[PDB]
DNA sequence: CGAGCAGCTACTTGTGAGCGGATA
DNA sequence: TATCCGCTCACAATGCCACACGCGCTGCTCGGCC
RNA sequence: UUAAACCGGCGUGUGGC
């Protein structure tokens, strides 16, 4: 069962380091083992008026949880591309994930 | 001596307690433990002895 | 004889090498995804960190 | 729009006490 | 199940004075209550 | 309310005793 595991990262490029991710997921084909990022910073202020325009798109803690069924190989994997601060949970590095509930509030995030 | 005290005596579990030893937990199935012994004293980049 | 002296050189090619090393990885991230016949070499490379 | 976060070492030595631990 | 043996960490290391220098760039994301 | 009066933080390096 492909779970949803929270990871940290090197903030600041964290949009970057979820695309650096993916292009590790697709090199070596791990679609398998492994599903998205649901990176869900979607705060969507568009107030386009006068004087100011630059509005935030963006809002949502630096994690990237990613959901993947997982390996051992799988946790080398996520941690040998760079900018993985801390893969994060309780153990001693083979963590559990969220629960379910959890991924009902991280859809309504996304949908807000 | 030395042999006897070491707990481990196949590549594999040795591989296991010496990435224990290095990197805390990351708890590899024959994939870690063997890359980083191999890159921290073999590997040319992260070893310049001139 | 024991000990080796270093001058200038061999440490201004010390931190030469650690800056080549971090160029080395941003060329690389920008080389991950980098399509062909878009651009010169010259983009891929940056001088400030160096 | 402004501000904060962040990404681009290996010879110190002694002295001491607290915490496994091992060994009957 | 008590008693030394050894592992591991904290804490410390004359005092003053004088001089001088350097304490970064840019992109993203989050904070919103004059 | 009015007048007069006054208003070195840190690191680094070097050197000396
Ligand atoms: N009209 C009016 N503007 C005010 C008042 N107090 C502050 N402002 C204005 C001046 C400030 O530049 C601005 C808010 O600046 P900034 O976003 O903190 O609000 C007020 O009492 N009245």
């Amino acid at each position: 069962k492909k779970r949803w595991y929270v990871v940290q990262a090197f903030s600041g490029f964290e949009g970057r380091v979820a695309t650096s991710l993916r292009e590790h997921i697709k090199l070596h084909n791990m679609e398998d083992l492994f599903g998205e990022v649901m990176v869900p910073t979607e705060e969507v202020v568009e107030i386009r008026g006068g004087q100011r325009r630059k509005s935030e798109r963006k809002f949502f803690p630096g994690y990237v949880l990613v959901q993947m069924v997982m390996n051992d190989a799988s946790w080398h994997l996520v941690r040998s591309v760079p900018r993985v601060m801390g893969f994060i949970g309780g153990t001693s590095d083979r963590p559990a994930p969220i629960s379910d509930k959890e991924v009902d509030a991280i859809m309504n995030r996304l949908q807000q | 001596e030395t042999l006897r005290v070491d707990p481990t005596n196949d590549r594999l579990s040795a591989l296991v307690e010496i990435y224990r030893m290095m990197r805390p937990g990351e708890p590899p199935t024959r994939e870690a433990a063997e890359s980083l012994f191999e890159n921290l004293f073999f590997s040319e980049d992260r070893y310049d002895l001139s | 004889g024991n000990r080796r002296i270093r001058s200038v050189g061999e440490m201004a090619e010390n931190q030469f090498r650690v800056g080549l090393v971090r160029v080395e990885r941003a060329v690389k991230e920008r080389l991950s995804l980098g399509d062909l016949d878009t651009l010169m070499p010259q983009d891929m490379i940056n001088a400030k960190p160096i």
